[PDB]
């Protein structure tokens, strides 16, 4: 039982606990770009 | 820093030096963690390698993130039903008790 | 074709300090390891110690720990070996060999004769 | 734990001479970096056999080596010439320590 | 983690186990922190409980 | 109605190791504690130690520390007690008990006779 820290408990057993590792490879990718297509434009009323 | 560096405390300042790689072709890792006598087994397996193209044997203690330590001061008492997990680059080594390989 | 230069023979009283300097030719020390080996007249060979200047690490024999001091210079490419408390049997010739990609000690110096 | 070598070995022209080298299994029985060095009287030592059995560059091929169990054997087939340099056996040991043999003297008629 | 857990180092990894509560009704705390003899007093009070 | 099963009597030479296995019925060990006791012919009841498997903690007496090894298996719910360097006074009947919601020595076991 691990509902909260309020209740007194003793937990020191370690037999078949789940294993975990720290990842140090994630990084923020750089932003992409924009084509920003353009050209000559005429209007007609 | 992105690149690995070596740092230490000198007085009130921090002194940082450069780093040099070793010969990756000649690397050997012992599959047995049992040392001489009893209850003085090594905490981490030993690694044997060479520096650059120089023909010489160097034995040290493997550290973390592919690091070699020439001071084999890491010892621990033997524990029954032990288990060890090590990570080297993109590979993992599983040591049951104090021997074998996986 | 790396050449080694060793100092001439010197006479010292027993129990004193003896310093031997070995000079290595070529460009620089690089990753090579410099070893010191003594040979007594009519006796065999044994490994005294070695120095790698890349990490500045000195390896010593179990019977010579705390008695022989090995230093190296990165500018003059010179190795200095100091052995104090010299005893009578200590008298012997001294070679400063060098490790090579083919095999270590691939080179040998002239040698320094030490008489007690 | 210095390596043990025979005091002397006989020889004759047109014959093959075998020299043995044995020691503790921690040094020779755990690695494969044995070497043989020939030293002439009043001359610097010379290396002719390294690794296990691979010959070095620019040397005679009449010499060979073979390590079985805890004992290495160096066999020479080229007689005559001088063949008077003392032979020493060396191997790598633990704790970054090197060892050398007592020495073997070769005599020819 | 929100819930309390127990963890330790196994080789280069971290092994985490579960947690078990004890009897909350039967708990006793000693009112005296003076241990036997001298200069060896306990740093923290002792607690007696069932399971 | 928890029932405990003890191994049969075994005879071993002095100075050897004796292993005793106690099997507990029911679902599982859970939070129950298993205690090992001994009784000499004509003597009282001693106290070797106890094991709690829910935390895997072994409590030992100040006189039997370092001589008796206690292990537990939750898959088979079996407790193993190994004794080494036994003397001529170890000839006794051993029992495995079982902690209950009321008193600790609520359950017992047929007992195993060990002769030296």
């Amino acid at each position: 039982k691990s509902v909260d820290f309020y209740q007194f408990r003793v937990c020191s057993a370690s037999i078949t606990g789940e294993l975990f590792r720290f990842n140090l490879e994630q990084t923020c990718p750089d932003t992409k770009d924009k084509y920003h297509q353009e050209g000559i434009l005429l209007v007609y009323k | 820093y992105g690149r690995p560096v070596s740092a230490k405390f000198v007085g009130d300042a921090i002194s940082v030096t450069e780093c040099i790689n070793v010969d990756q072709s000649s690397v050997n890792i012992h599959k047995s963690l049992r040392t001489n006598s009893k209850d003085v087994c090594y905490a981490r397996p030993l690694v044997t390698f060479k520096f650059l193209n120089s023909s010489n044997l160097f034995t040290g203690q493997l550290g973390a993130r592919n690091e070699i330590i020439l001071t084999n001061n890491q010892v621990e008492t033997c524990k029954d039903t032990c288990e060890h997990y090590f990570i080297t680059r993109n590979e993992t080594l599983v040591y049951k008790d104090y021997a074998y390989l996986r | 074709q790396v050449q080694l230069v060793q100092s001439g023979a010197e006479l010292k009283t027993p129990g004193s300090s003896v310093k031997v300097s070995c000079k290595a030719s070529g460009g620089t020390f690089s990753s090579n390891t410099v070893s010191w080996l003594r040979q007594a007249p009519g006796q065999g060979l044994e490994w005294m110690g070695r120095i790698i200047p890349i990490v500045d690490v000195t390896n010593y024999a179990q019977k010579f720990q705390g008695r022989v001091k090995i230093t190296a210079d990165k500018s003059t490419t010179t190795a200095y070996m100091q052995l104090s408390s010299l005893r009578s049997e200590d008298t012997a010739v001294y070679f400063c060999a060098r490790d090579d990609a083919i095999d270590p000690f691939s080179y040998w110096g002239q040698g320094t004769l030490v008489t007690v | 734990s210095e390596l043990s070598q025979p005091a002397s070995v006989s020889g004759s022209p047109g014959q093959s001479i075998t020299i043995s080298c044995t020691g503790t299994s921690s040094d020779v029985g755990a690695y494969n970096f044995v070497s043989w060095y020939q030293q002439h009287p009043g001359k610097a030592p010379k290396l002719m056999i390294y690794d296990v059995t691979k010959w070095p560059s620019g040397v005679s091929n009449r010499f060979s080596g073979s390590k079985s169990g805890n004992t290495a054997s160096l066999t020479i087939s080229g007689l005559q010439a001088e063949d008077e340099a003392d032979y020493y056996c060396s191997s790598y040991a633990s704790s970054n320590t090197y060892v050398f043999g007592t020495g073997t003297k070769l005599t020819v008629l």
